[PDB]
RNA sequence: GGCUGUCGUCAGCUCGUGUUGUGAAAUGUUGGGUUAAGUCCCGCAACGAGCGCAACCCUUAUCCUUUGUUGCCAGCGGUCC
């Protein structure tokens, strides 16, 4: 199947949903540094 | 109806008011009337955003909202896009020029509102509620809660007699008034019926 | 072809630091050792550091 | 004479908004009267607390609203305006009266 | 034990910012020991008050650009780096600046409140073009000693600020340039004595004889730890 | 669901690990003392923990510092007392 592009990551959390919107991709300007998301982009069984 | 609320008990002590505004006799209904509005609008647009406290301060005829949620992001949208949306909204419930701040909530496993609403959401997709609460529990544990407890109540997996159940984790004073005991409660809209979740979170007792 | 296309622009402001490469114009190349405080400059009689 | 009536439900607020005029006053003018305690309105509401019925059960609530009577003697050009632009915290109903 | 005690005898101010001051009587030798020391002291550990965060409304991030203004935002938010202010009660304001019509926005139009003083009346920010153009940032002023930069005070900060605020470098210290002199003191019955003339330069916001007593503060209290611990 | 009364502001109710019993279960939590109190001591196949029993809070009873009007008048001057 495709891969996609949702907020709704796995496994880790409430350390992904955060310098982005609710439909995903990170939000503009912000002090982002490393380790940090900027657009969510995965599969479900992959 | 035993028990005293826990956050109604403290307020003059170890918790804060919401509202936090002076007014004569004469506003002080108009008042709470406008903060019971725009708390209302917000609740249902932030439902997506996990929303914990809204704190509404007024001085000067002007209205300082400040929004207390997990994940500004979704709130904020784009930098000054949705908050603004928010605002004028806000003003226009009010009657009077508003101001939106938006804290930032670390950690909400440890807020209790917060988990609360998740676990309604829970119920609300037909999880197990017991494996939920347990994971509630778990969780608030893990990220260094003093104790946390919670209960849930009424129709529980659809049953026709309905019951409550509870799980308590570390240590949860509520004699203690010193205790900073966060509780909350949220209900879920099931197709059963409601189901109540109440959920306290001890972070420990303050000293002054 | 490609599907999913988002490209995200950062900008870093990376300022000076014990390490970097300086250079005058007559090849004195040189790696800037020491980001010494204004006092411990060389000041001249009439007090502007170096 | 500008007579300053400060009402505030938190006392502690209160008393950082009276220091705070305090200080604008002292800086800009001299002879600050000083901040003078008058008495608390604690005004008490009892409510049955029972949605449908039982009379004894019930809740006893009050709101003390405090006042903080600051007082300024000498009215200059520099410290009636120094006010205008210094705001206080929020939750502080401030009531200035000059003369 | 023959000594003496040197005493502020004389305060000339050139101007307001660069302004000289005597010492007066130095023992023999001691005038080089007090200038560096008191010139260390005086560069390094002064308290002064400088920007620290820029909230312009309508903006994203400060690489961006604004509708009706010479300056980029780079340089709004340097011009605003070498700002001068002397708050005298707080230790932490808000001021604002409000503006529109063409022409300059100098420093003398932010709306002070009672107890903050901005010393430089023609600091330009801002050279607006256009008529329909406004510009409305809230700064704040925080107060300290040394450099503190972006990149530490990224994390550093505890009181979770919301987003939207741009970071500005605090440049606290206030003196900017120090030089001592050792003269020939005329003293009329002794001919080895001397005199210690500092000459400062201040940014304006701090006072010069406050400024040497604060350091003559700090290098006694320094060395107590030397005079009553052995 | 929420909220409320109730036994009853009654000293009780429990859990973990360990132990005993085929087990339902028991121990802990019982026993000498003690207390308002499963309050505290001592022992004890129990060891620990939590909710509760207490305390933290409000009010009130004594004192101090601060600050004294629209509050007070001890000492002072005036007086229409």
């Amino acid at each position: 199947g495709p891969e996609e592009i949702t907020a709704d990551i796995p496994n880790v959390g409430e350390a992904a949903l955060s310098k982005l919107d609710e439909s995903g991709i990170v939000y503009i300007g912000a002090e982002v540094t490393g380790g940090d998301i900027l657009v969510g982009k995965v599969t479900p069984k992959g | 109806g035993q028990k005293v609320h826990p956050n109604g008990i403290r307020l003059g002590i170890v918790k804060p008011w919401n509202s936090t505004w002076f007014a004569n006799t004469k506003e002080f209904a108009d008042n709470l009337d406008s903060d019971f509005k725009v708390r209302q609008y917000l609740t249902k647009e932030l439902a997506k955003a996990s929303v914990s406290r809204i704190v509404i301060e007024r001085p000067a005829k002007s209205i300082r909202v400040t929004i207390h949620t997990a994940r500004p992001g979704i709130v904020i949208g784009k930098k000054g896009e949705d908050v603004e949306k928010l605002r004028k909204v806000v003003a226009d419930i009010a009657g009077v020029p508003a101001q939106i701040n938006i804290a930032e909530v670390r950690k909400p496993e440890l807020d209790a509102k917060l988990v609360a609403d998740s676990i309604t959401s829970q119920l609300e997709r037909r999880v197990m509620f017991r494996r939920a609460m347990k994971r509630a529990v778990q969780n608030a544990m893990r990220l260094g809660a003093k104790g946390i407890k919670v209960e849930v109540s009424g129709r529980l997996g659809g049953a026709e007699i309905a019951r409550t159940e509870w799980y308590r984790e570390g240590r949860v004073p509520l004699h203690t008034l010193r205790a900073d005991i966060d509780y909350n409660t949220s209900e879920a809209h099931t197709t059963y019926g409601v189901i109540g979740v109440k959920v306290w979170i001890f972070k420990g007792e303050i000293l002054g | 072809g490609v599907l999913k296309i988002v490209k995200v622009y950062l900008a870093v402001k990376r300022r000076i630091q014990p390490g970097d490469k300086m250079a005058g114009r007559h090849g004195n190349k040189g790696v800037i050792s020491k980001i010494n405080p204004i006092e411990d400059m060389p000041y001249d009689e009439n007090g502007t550091p170096v | 004479r500008i007579r300053i009536r400060l009402k505030a439900f938190d006392h502690r607020l209160i008393d950082q908004a009276t220091a705070e005029i305090v200080e604008t006053a002292k800086r800009t003018g001299a002879q600050v009267r000083g901040p003078i305690p008058l008495p608390t309105r604690k005004e008490r509401f009892t409510v049955l607390i029972s949605p449908h019925v039982n009379k004894d059960a019930r809740d006893q609530y009050e709101i003390r609203t405090h006042l903080r009577l600051v007082d300024i003697v000498e009215p200059t050009e520099k410290t009636v305006d120094a006010l205008m632009r210094l705001d206080l915290a929020a939750g502080v109903d401030v009531q200035i009266s000059l003369g | 034990t023959e000594f003496l005690k040197p005493r502020l005898v004389d305060i000339e101010q050139v101007s307001s910012t660069h302004a000289k001051v005597t010492l007066e009587p130095l023992e023999r030798g001691f005038g080089h020991t007090l200038g560096n020391a008191l010139r260390r002291i005086l560069l390094s550990s002064m308290p002064g008050c400088a920007v620290t965060e820029v909230e312009i409304d309508g903006v994203l991030h400060e690489y961006s650009t604004k509708e009706g203004v010479q300056e980029d935002i780079l340089e709004i938010l340097l011009n605003l780096k070498g700002l001068a202010v002397r708050v005298q009660g707080k230790d932490e304001v808000i001021l604002t600046l409000n503006k529109s019509g063409i022409g300059p926005v100098t420093a003398a139009d932010i709306t002070h409140d009672g107890d903050v003083e901005i010393v430089k009346p023609q600091h330009v920010i801002c050279h607006l073009t256009d008529e329909n153009a406004s510009i409305s940032m809230r700064i704040k002023v925080q107060r300290g000693r040394g450099y503190v930069p972006a990149s530490t005070r990224i994390h550093s900060e505890e009181d979770e600020r919301p987003i939207g605020r741009l970071l500005v470098d605090a440049c606290y210290s206030p003196v900017e340039r120090i030089a001592y002199n050792v003269e020939a003191a005329r003293v009329e019955q002794r001919t080895d004595l001397d005199k210690l003339v500092i000459e400062m330069e201040t940014n304006g916001t701090i006072d010069p004889e406050e400024a040497i007593r604060r350091a003559a503060t700090i290098l006694a209290e320094q060395l107590e730890a030397f005079v009553d611990l052995r």
